[PDB]
RNA sequence: UACAUGCUAAGACUUCACCAGUCAAAGCGAAC
RNA sequence: AGAGUGUAGCUUAAAAGCACCCAACUUACACUUAGGAGAUUCAAUUGACGCUCUGA
C-alpha cells in the first residue's frame, strides 16, 4: 500500500505548504494556488479552503503528446479534468498607523 | 562500465565533489560552483 | 450506486458512431479558441 | 485636535493598490495547463480573419484597455486591417492607451509559433517603445 | 538527461510502530 | 397566376465570426507564416426587384 490519495477533502482549511494529494499519475491537476512537486504531489501555496472543480483542459503547446492528442479530437470534443484550488482566506496584509510624524 | 570519481577545485582549494564517468571516455573536467570563494570554477579529477 | 447527470453531459450531442466522417481538430489554436 | 483623528486601520479600496505595491497575490498554480494565471494584467492578441484585437485584462477577466481594428477612429487609416502594419498600429495605439490608464507592466504569453510570428515581434516592439514593460514585477512576500 | 543533482527555510505526507523515507512556499545565491 | 421569401457559402452575428483562395515548409495532406476578395435587392414597418414551390 503506497498510501496515496486525497489528504485534504473539499471545504477543509489548509495552511501554506500543506500537501493536498499524492498521486502516481495526474489524477488531479493543480488549480489556483496549488503547486506541484517532482512526485506530482499537490501542495498548497496559500492559506484557505480546498475546492475541487471540473475545468477545460488546454495543455501546453510544448507538451507534444497532449498537443497531438488534442489535435486528434473531433470538432465536437472538449477535454475536461479535475482541478484542485485553494481559496485564500486571510487578506495578504493591512495598513496600520505606525507613527504620527 | 562507470566509475565513481572525485574532482578537486582549482580555486577555493580544499573543495571537492564526486560524480560518475565512463571507463573509456577522456579525463573529466567540469565547471562547478564552490562556496569557498562562492563562485563558479573548474574541477579536474584526481582519484577514481 | 449511480446517479444520473443533472444537465447535459459534455460531449453528448456530438457523440456519433461515425467518428471517421466528422472533421477533426487540425490545429491546437482552434481547440484553444473553443476551449 | 479634532482634525487629527485617524483610524488605526487604513482602508484603501483601490483595486490596484496592492498590485501597484507588488504585494497582491497572483494565482501561482496551474502548472499543467496553458496559459499561466500568475500575472496581474495580461496582454491578449486576438488575430481573426478580418481584424486584429489587442486586449489588456486583469486576472478576473475584466477587460481594462482594448485596441481594435473594428473601430472607426483607427480602421479608416489602414489599407488592410489584418497584416503586420495593422499589428504594429494596434500595438502602438494600445501602448498609448495603456500609459494613460496607468498600466506600465503586463504579461504576454503567446504560443511558440505565435512568438515566432514577425507580426507579433512588431506588436511587442511597438508596445515596448510605447513605454509598456511586457514583464510583470515580482511579488513581494 | 543534467552539472546551482548549490545554500538555507515556513508548512505537510508516509507502507499501520521505529529506523528510515518523500514534497515544498518564502529567502540567499544563480539561469533566464 | 398564386404562395414562401431575401445579409459574400452558413449563421434565433449586430456591417461580425467561421467558412474560402493564392504564395512559403510539406511527396503530399495537415500545422504554421505572410498576402486576397467579399456582401443586409431598390424605394418609401410597407410596396415593387431576384430566387424556390404549387398551376396552365
Amino acid at each position: 500500500g503506497r498510501r496515496q490519495g486525497i489528504k485534504k477533502m473539499e471545504g477543509h482549511y489548509v495552511h501554506a505548504g500543506n500537501i493536498i494529494a499524492t498521486q502516481r499519475h495526474f489524477r488531479w491537476h493543480p488549480g489556483a494556488h496549488v503547486g506541484v512537486g517532482k512526485n506530482k504531489c499537490l501542495y498548497a501555496l496559500e492559506e484557505g479552503i480546498v475546492r475541487y472543480t471540473k475545468e477545460v483542459y488546454v495543455p501546453h503547446p510544448r507538451n507534444t503528446e497532449a498537443v497531438d492528442l488534442i489535435t486528434r479530437l473531433p470538432k465536437g470534443a472538449v477535454l475536461y479534468k479535475t482541478f484542485v484550488h485553494v481559496v485564500p482566506a486571510k487578506p495578504e496584509g493591512t495598513f496600520k498607523l505606525v507613527a504620527m510624524l | 562500465k562507470n566509475i565513481l570519481v572525485r574532482m578537486v577545485s582549482e580555486a577555493g582549494t580544499g573543495f571537492c565533489f564526486n560524480t560518475k564517468r565512463n571507463r573509456l571516455r577522456e579525463k573529466l573536467t567540469l565547471l562547478h560552483y564552490d562556496p569557498v570563494v562562492k563562485q563558479r570554477v573548474l574541477f579536474v579529477e584526481k582519484k577514481k | 450506486r449511480r446517479t444520473p447527470p443533472l444537465g447535459p453531459m459534455p460531449n453528448s450531442d456530438i457523440d456519433l458512431s461515425n467518428l471517421e466522417r466528422l472533421e477533426k481538430y487540425r490545429s491546437f489554436d482552434r481547440y484553444r479558441r473553443r476551449a | 485636535v479634532e482634525n487629527e483623528a485617524v483610524a488605526p486601520e487604513f482602508t484603501n479600496r483601490n483595486p490596484r493598490n496592492l498590485e501597484l505595491l507588488s504585494v497582491a497575490r497572483k494565482e501561482r498554480g496551474w502548472r499543467t495547463v496553458f496559459p499561466s494565471r500568475e500575472f496581474w494584467h495580461r496582454l491578449r492578441v486576438i488575430r481573426t480573419q478580418h481584424h486584429v484585437e489587442a486586449l489588456v485584462e486583469h486576472q478576473n477577466g475584466k477587460v481594462v484597455v482594448s485596441a481594435s481594428t473594428r473601430e472607426w477612429a483607427i480602421k479608416k487609416h489602414l489599407y488592410s486591417t489584418r497584416n503586420v502594419v495593422a499589428c504594429e498600429s494596434i500595438g502602438r495605439v494600445l501602448a498609448q492607451r495603456c500609459l494613460e490608464a496607468g498600466i506600465n507592466f503586463m504579461v504576454y504569453q503567446p504560443t511558440p509559433w505565435e512568438a515566432a510570428s514577425d507580426s507579433m515581434k512588431r506588436l511587442q516592439s511597438a508596445m515596448t517603445e510605447g513605454g509598456v514593460v511586457l514583464r510583470e514585477p515580482q511579488r513581494i512576500y
